[PDB]
C-alpha cells in the first residue's frame, strides 16, 4: 500500500549515521512520540553563519517513518537555518504521498528537524 | 526458486492435487452432483455414499466413530458450535468456563459473546514458553465448571498444551472438555479413544483441503450433549442443519485420508527444516524464540527481534509470504505471553508446509540476517542499547 | 434419453462447467489458493481481489451494493443469521416476530428456537392457492412487531409471494422485512433498489453453483443492523466471523454473473416446458395442482392424485428423479394448504432445470398417465368414489 | 431399499379384481388401519365343503403393503379355509423379508385374509 516514493527512500535511505553530539557545529535533537511508539534522532551541523551543511538521522518505524526523516535530511541540505524551519509536515506527506494513517511520520519528522534546530540554538549558550 | 516464498502455511494450504481431482466428480451434471437428503432416487443416495466415505475417512485419522463426526463450514463454526451448544446445554449444573488467553479468535470471540449472554469466563494465562500450567488450570476449576476449552497446537507459536492429561482433570471433576486441533490436525497424532476429550474441531484447509468445511466430534460414550446452533431440518443427528456440501465433504475425507499414510515422514522433515531455520538465526544477536523448541509443532516457528519496528521488518521481508505480530493491535498471543509491544508488533511467524525446501530456508536464514543488521543499522534505540 | 430422468433441480443444481473452472483457478499451489485475510502479501491480495469481483457479480444481479453482501455458508445460515442477528439486535422494540406456516425449515426451526429463547411468533396461514392474503398479514402486526419473514418463491409448490407489497407495509410500520429468496434468484428479477426488502438470503447451488456457499443482504440505507451469530475476528464486517472459502465464492460469483445473463431465455423456456407438463396431465381425473399456474415460479409444478398412496406413487416413477410429500410427516406446506394428509402424502414436486427437454417432459406425461391409472386399479377407494 | 421379491410383486400383483359380494360362494372381509391409513380389501370364494377356489384383492399403500396382500391371494388359492386361517403375519413378512417399518403390513394382511374367512362363515346364516 505504500508509494513509489517512500520505497525508494525506505530501501536507499539517504544521511543514515549520527554527529558529534559536541561538535559544536551540531545541534541535535531525538523526539519520539509514543502513541505508535516510534523514535527518530535527527541532527545537523551549520555553516557557520546560517546556511546548513550537512545532517543525518536515524528512524525506528514504518518503512514511511523511515523514508519520511530521509526526505528531510536530503531536504535540509543546503537550507538555511530558517528555511527548514519553515518545511511543515504537510509539505513532507505530500511529497512522499502518505495516507491517512501514516500522517503521523510527517507530524514527527517536522518535530525531529525542529527539534534539532532549537538544540543547537541552545548551544551558545 | 520461485519468489515470494510462501512460508504462511498456517493462515491456509494449497489444496493437494488428488484432493481436488475428487472433488471435480461431485459437481457437474456427469458428475455426482446429487443431494444426500434427496432420499428418494439414486442422484441422493450416490452422493450419500460418497458422504460416508468421507466421514469414515477423517473419523480414521483421529480414531472416532463416524457418527461422533459432525459436518461444519469450518473450524471457527466448529468452535462457535462446540463452545456454545455445551455451554447452553449444560448451563443447569452451571455457568463457568475456562479457556487459555492464548487461545484462536474463533473461541474467544465465542467466549466474549457468551459472558454478555450470562455466562462467566475465565481466560488463563500461560507461562512464557506457551505452554499452560495445569496446576493453575486446576485452581480454576470449581463445582460449576461445565465447559474447559484448551487448543492443541496453538496457530500463532505453534506450543503444544498436554490435551491428554487436561482431559484428565476434567473427566475427573465431570467437566466438558473441547480441544481446538484445528492446527494440529494431520500434523500431530491423534485417538479419540484414548484421550478424555469431549469435543474437538478440525478444519480441512489447514491441511490441504478445501477452505469452507469442517468438523466437530462430539463423543458418544459418555455421550456429550450440545445444543444445535444452527437449525432447519435437524440434520447431522440434529446438531447442524443445512445441506452437505459434498464436493467439499469428498474434500476433506480425501485430505484426511492422506495425511494418515505421509503424515508420518512429512512432519519429521517439517522438524527438521524448522530446526534448521531457527539455527541459521537463532546466533542473531537479539532475537527470541516464541514458544518451546523442544515441545512444540514441528512446522511452526514464530521469533521476536528486538530493537527493530515490526512494519519495517515486515517490508523488508518482502521476498517471503509470512504474517506477523500486527493487524491497530499487536499479536495478543505474544503479549499473553509476556513480551512488551514492541517486540510483540516485531514477530514473524514462519509457517513450513508441503512444498518447503532446504533451498528455501537457507535463502530465509541469510535475508533475516540481512534485513536485521540493516533495519538496526536504522534504528536509534540499537545504537543506545549498543553503548550503555 | 438416459434414466432416471433428473426432475429435481429444487433440491438442488449441478455445477455449470463455466462455474467450475473458474473454482479450479483458486484452489492448488500454482493458482490462487491464499487467505484473502493474510493482509501482508501477493498471495492474501490476490485472493482478495477474485473475493471483491465475485462479491460484485453477486451485488450486480439483485441491485444491491456489495458492502451489503454478507458470505455465509449457505442459505440455511443465511436464514438464521438474519432472522436471529436482527431479532436480537432489536428486541428491545419488541419480541413479536410474523411468517408464513409454509416457509422453508431453515425459517420456522429458527423461530421454533427463537420462541424457546423468549420470543413471540405469528405462523400464518395461506390461502388454498398458496399465496399469502395481505390483510391478513397486517391484521397480525403490531406495535411491538419487530421482524417479518416472507419467502419470495417457495421451494415445495413454486408459489410467489408479493415481496414488494409486503415491503411497503412492512417499511411502512417500521418492520424489519427478511425474505427467503433462495428459490428465485436468476429466475426471478430481483432490483433492491426499487424493493423495500431489509434482509435476503441466497445461496448458490439453487442456480447450478458450489453447495456450501450462500449470501445475505442486510441493507446498508436505511441501515438495518443485526448480532453476528458467528464470532471469530468480527469478518464479513462484523457480522459474520471465518475464513471466506475463495474457491467457493468465485463459484458463487461466476454463477450469478452468468445468471445475469441467461436468466431472461432461460425462464420462459422452463416456463413452456412446465405448462407442456400440466398440459399432460391436468385431463387425469382427480388431479389436484398445489399452487399457482399464473402466478407462480415457472420452474416448479408440485401436484396431487387422488385415490392413490403416496409412497406406491413415488415407486411407479422409479424412472424420475423428483420429491415427495413424504419424509413419519407428510409436507406440512401441503397441510398448510389446506390438504388431508393422504393427498398431501400422494403429492409429487417436478422442478425443471437447465438440461431439461420437451422429450423428457414427453416421457413424464405419459409415465404418470400409465401410473396413476394402474395403481388406481389396485386401489379399492378408487371402486368405492367410482360408484357412489 | 425394497426387497427384490417385494418388487416383483409391486410391478406384478398377482389376483387383483374383486368379486361379487352376493355370490353365496364369498366370503369378503375389508380391513384397514388408519395409523398410517392404509386399507386392503381381500375376498375368496371357496369350493363348496371346504377347500378354497380363488381369491382376489384390492390395496392402498406402499409397494409392500400391496405386495403383501398380493403373496396373500396366491398363497390362499388352493389352500383350505383353516389351512389359510393359520397363516400368521409373521410368515408374510419373513416371505418379503419386511423392515421393521413395513411390519404393519404383514399384521394387516393377515387381518385381511382372517376377516373374509369369518365373513364367509357369518352368512349361511
Ligand atoms: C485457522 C484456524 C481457525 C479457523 O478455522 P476455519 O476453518 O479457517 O474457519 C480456528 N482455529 C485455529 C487454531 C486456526 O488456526
Ligand atoms: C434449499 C433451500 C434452503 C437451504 O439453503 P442451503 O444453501 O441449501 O443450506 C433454504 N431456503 C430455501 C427456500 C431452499 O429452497
Amino acid at each position: 500500500a505504500y508509494s513509489e516514493k517512500v520505497i525508494d527512500h525506505y530501501e536507499n535511505p539517504r544521511n543514515v549515521g549520527s554527529f558529534d553530539n559536541n561538535d559544536e557545529n551540531v545541534g541535535s535533537g531525538m523526539v519520539g512520540a509514543p502513541a505508535c511508539g516510534d523514535v527518530m534522532k535527527l541532527q545537523i551541523k551549520v555553516n557557520d553563519e546560517g546556511i546548513i551543511e550537512d545532517a543525518r538521522f536515524k528512524t525506528y518505524g514504518c518503512g514511511s517513518a523511515i523514508a519520511s526523516s530521509s526526505l528531510v535530511t536530503e531536504w535540509v541540505k543546503g537550507k538555511s537555518l530558517d528555511e527548514a524551519q519553515a518545511i511543515k509536515n504537510t509539505d513532507i506527506a505530500e511529497e512522499l504521498e502518505l495516507p491517512p494513517v501514516k500522517i503521523h511520520c510527517s507530524i514527527l519528522a517536522e518535530d525531529a528537524i525542529k527539534a534539532a534546530i532549537a538544540d543547537y540554538k541552545s548551544k551558545r549558550e | 526458486m520461485k519468489l515470494p516464498i510462501y512460508l504462511d502455511y498456517s493462515a491456509t494450504t494449497p489444496v493437494d492435487p488428488r484432493v481436488a481431482e475428487k472433488m471435480m466428480q461431485f459437481m457437474t451434471m456427469d458428475g455426482t452432483f446429487g443431494n444426500p437428503a434427496s432420499r428418494s432416487h439414486r442422484f441422493g443416495w450416490q452422493a450419500e455414499e460418497a458422504v460416508d466415505i468421507a466421514r469414515n475417512q477423517i473419523a480414521d485419522l483421529v480414531g472416532a466413530d463416524p457418527r461422533e463426526i459432525v459436518f461444519t463450514s469450518g473450524a471457527t463454526e466448529s468452535d462457535n458450535l462446540a463452545i456454545k451448544g455445551a455451554a447452553n446445554f449444560y448451563q443447569k449444573k452451571g455457568k463457568h468456563i475456562i479457556t487459555s488467553k492464548t487461545e484462536h479468535k474463533a473461541v474467544l470471540d465465542t467466549c466474549r459473546q457468551l459472558e454478555r449472554e450470562g455466562f462467566e469466563v475465565t481466560y488463563l494465562a500461560p507461562q512464557r514458553n506457551g505452554i499452560i500450567d495445569l496446576k493453575e488450570l486446576e485452581a480454576a476449576m470449581r463445582d460449576d465448571t461445565i465447559l474447559v476449552s484448551i487448543m492443541h497446537v496453538n496457530n500463532e507459536i505453534g506450543v503444544v498444551q498436554d490435551i491428554a492429561a487436561i482431559g484428565e482433570m476434567c473427566r475427573a471433576r465431570g467437566i466438558i472438555y473441547h480441544v481446538d486441533a484445528t492446527q494440529s490436525v494431520g500434523k500431530l497424532p491423534i485417538d479419540l479413544s484414548q484421550l478424555k476429550v469431549d469435543l474437538m474441531s478440525f478444519s480441512g484447509h489447514k491441511i490441504y483441503g478445501p477452505k469452507g468445511i469442517g468438523a466437530l466430534y462430539v463423543r458418544r460414550k459418555p455421550r456429550v450433549r450440545i445444543e444445535a446452533q444452527m437449525h432447519g431440518g435437524g440434520h447431522e443427528r440434529g446438531m447442524r442443519s443445512g445441506t452437505l456440501p459434498v464436493h467439499q465433504i469428498v474434500g476433506m475425507g480425501e485430505a484426511y485420508r492422506i495425511a494418515k499414510e505421509e503424515m508420518a515422514t512429512e512432519m519429521e522433515r517439517l522438524r527438521g527444516l524448522r530446526n534448521r531455520l531457527w539455527n541459521g538465526i537463532k546466533d542473531i544477536e537479539e532475537v527470541y524464540l516464541n514458544g518451546d523448541l523442544e515441545h512444540g509443532a514441528p512446522n511452526i516457528l514464530n521469533v521476536s527481534f528486538n530493537y527493530v519496528e515490526g512494519e519495517s521488518l515486515i517490508m523488508a521481508l518482502k521476498d517471503l509470504a509470512v504474517s506477523s505480530g500486527s493487524a491497530l493491535e499487536p499479536s495478543y498471543v505474544l503479549r499473553a505471553l509476556g513480551l512488551n509491544d514492541e517486540l510483540a508488533h516485531s514477530s514473524i511467524r514462519f509457517s513450513l508446509g508441503r512444498f518447503t525446501t532446504e533451498e528455501e530456508i537457507d535463502y530465509t536464514i541469510e535475508l533475516v540476517r540481512k534485513s536485521i543488521g540493516r533495519l538496526r543499522d536504522l534504528s536509534p534505540l540499537w545504537e543506545m542499547y549498543k553503548q550503555g
